[PDB]
């Protein structure tokens, strides 16, 4: 979302 | 009231505990579980500044604490350990640089590459060769003996006075 | 009208009952049954925040209100209270600290270290211990005297500032 | 060992209590309940006279503790202290002395007017002024504030040294 | 092979138990029966001599086990512990010097004052005081905690060197 | 049509995987199973030569192949790989020359010597410690890198060309 | 990169 966010 | 977030990490045993130990409390540690993982608050005074120092000492642990994550994500700067006398922990430095960078997605993260255990006479690991490596990087290195004291500070403030041009 | 819900902890007689009712209702009190928990609300302004604080008075005694447990778990800031002609009350400090951390399930919970009683001449810890303990810690200290007022909007208002930097 | 009765008088707010408190504890009050009357001691060295200061910090009470009348009667030396931003604690002092003078029944009583708060930017008692009134009683004027620190020792140590004079 | 017969005494809670289990088990224990007092041999290699640790870990029951007698009479060397974050654990230091002394009725006995749970922010009693205990009665002074091993080996080893010195 | 049937011995984990896929499939294997013993095929042109190479990449688990055991016996050449930031992969080399000159039951079995990871900045191995091993064995030392692909072609095709001179 | 631990 935030920091995963797009990273997995 | 300038925090900086410092993280301890190197291979097991290469002094990570003994030097936080020794920077926080001012006695040295021969023996500190190896596993354990803490945090450590001190208000130290660098270049006539007061700041205060909360410090991971990293114990690698592949147990997921929540806590660690936040602590790689903002850790602000990275003390790389390795022991003098120990070839391994000298290769391993490498690795813990790359996962530093992924961790912070940058090339410029403030970071200190730490030869501790200088007061032993069985050195495997020649000030050059870590010069060199610390050189390549374009990060300070610093020689550490955390049972003598010689450079604790050194190395802990170092990492501060990086953070420091970072963040200027 | 933001509400803060802070809980005031610590040994039995330092002053938790005291201190919270000086500050709700500006009087000194002999004699506050040791095993009376309640909770207190008052309207400040803090900063010029107009805000309500809802203050848990703990008394842990051995009967369990469910007003404390909700208190525990949505206290967001927590006064760790000792008295300065208290020794015993100051070792305790780290008990409640811990039992904070596990309720809140954080290393990361707002807090202050407040000295009471200090208007009183029989001083036992020194005012460096309780500083380099908060300093460990990375919270405030504040000393207080909920006979003589000294301190005390200081107290509640500090730990109110340090919800406010965490909610934000 | 002299010991040498001081009595600190003077408008409410003033500062009376965080100068006594100041010189005694070497701290700064922020709050100080502005009825409460104490008496403190304290061994100082004076020109290497070391002397026991016992300091009445009043906080006119009407109420009549015997402790207070005594040291009315037989204090021996009167701070006199109105706060340099606070014009109306200025215009009191009279009063003050006049009182002083009818406990006594001698217009020979050793006392120092005080101008506390001298930190603040916000001053609306010159030193002029305090220096004329002083002038005309014939005794020291001095600037103190209790926050600072400044002339604290000032203040009380004058006193004893205007009392060591009346005594001489 | 030589055995070793030890015994840790100390005001209850201070962790002589979390300390015998450490040596011998490689654990810190959370929760360890006050009251239960147990008998532990481990085998080590003190100064490449291999000899047998026979440990009292003593809980104070005021009743009477055949071992505890038996190993109070032939014990050879006293831990004498406190807790650094415990001041009264500290004041009974000397009565429990006291009781061996008349146990063994000698004024020569091995002993090793032991100050544990070093890895607490909470200390109330500082290393210097510690220090001048152990050198008045002319005896071997080691921080110790149970909780990160700091000082364990060396606590026990210690006293076997103390033994060593006494029978030889 | 000339086959050579080559070999790829060394330490676990100093690229014999890493740096055969990358011949085989020109792509770098950050993840290839420890265990898995493999063989691979490619029509390569060396020095206007088409000849097939028939690789077995060792991962010296014991449990027998037919194929492995063939490969030993009738294994043409033998690359002999460590890696130039792991000192232990580079003592090896050694035992790794005794056992193929054991199968071969020769003192002439065409081999190349193999440092690889020549990527990484972290280097324990100089390559004039390498050189002089080579040297002292008579046989060509390559410096690799299965990452950039750095004489990957080279050491392969060194080796088939040792195997030519050998075959005539 | 303890979030995939090695996951690819
Ligand atoms: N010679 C020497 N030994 C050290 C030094 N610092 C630590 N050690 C020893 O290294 C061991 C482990 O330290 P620790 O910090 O737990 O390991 P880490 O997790 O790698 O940091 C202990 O036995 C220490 O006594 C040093 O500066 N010099
Ligand atoms: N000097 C001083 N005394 C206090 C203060 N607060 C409470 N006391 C006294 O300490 C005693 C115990 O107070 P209490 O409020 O019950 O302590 P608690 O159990 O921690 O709440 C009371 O009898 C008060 O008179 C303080 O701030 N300063
Ligand atoms: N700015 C400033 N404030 C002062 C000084 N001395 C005392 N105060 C403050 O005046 C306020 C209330 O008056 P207080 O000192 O309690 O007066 P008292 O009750 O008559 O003794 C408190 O905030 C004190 O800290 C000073 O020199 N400068
Ligand atoms: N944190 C910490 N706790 C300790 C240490 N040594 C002992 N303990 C504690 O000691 C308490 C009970 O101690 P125990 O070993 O039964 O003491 P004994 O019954 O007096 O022998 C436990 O709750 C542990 O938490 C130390 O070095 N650090
Ligand atoms: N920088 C660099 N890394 C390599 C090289 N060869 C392999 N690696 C890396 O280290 C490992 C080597 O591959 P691996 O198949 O485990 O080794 P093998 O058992 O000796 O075949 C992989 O994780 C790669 O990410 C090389 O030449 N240079
Ligand atoms: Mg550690
Ligand atoms: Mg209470
Ligand atoms: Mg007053
Ligand atoms: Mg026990
Ligand atoms: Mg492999």
């Amino acid at each position: 979302e935030d920091v995963v966010g797009g990273c997995c | 009231m300038t925090e900086y977030k410092l993280v301890v990490v190197g291979a097991v045993g290469v002094g990570k505990s003994a030097l936080t130990i020794q920077l926080i409390q001012n006695h040295f540690v021969d023996e500190y579980d190896p596993t354990i993982e803490d945090s450590y608050r001190k208000q130290v005074v660098i270049d006539g500044e007061t700041c205060l120092l909360d410090i991971l000492d990293t114990a690698g642990q592949e147990e997921y604490s929540a806590m660690r994550d936040q602590y790689m994500r903002t850790g602000e700067g990275f003390l790389c350990v390795f022991a003098i006398n120990n070839t391994k922990s000298f290769e391993d430095i490498h690795h813990y640089r790359e996962q530093i960078k992924r961790v912070k997605d940058s090339e410029d993260v403030p970071m200190v590459l730490v030869g501790n255990k200088c007061d032993l006479p069985s050195r495997t690991v020649d000030t050059k060769q870590a010069q060199d490596l610390a050189r390549s990087y374009g990060i300070p290195f610093i020689e550490t003996s955390a049972k003598t004291r010689q450079g604790v500070d050194d190395a802990f403030y170092t990492l501060v006075r990086e953070i420091r041009k970072h963040k200027e």
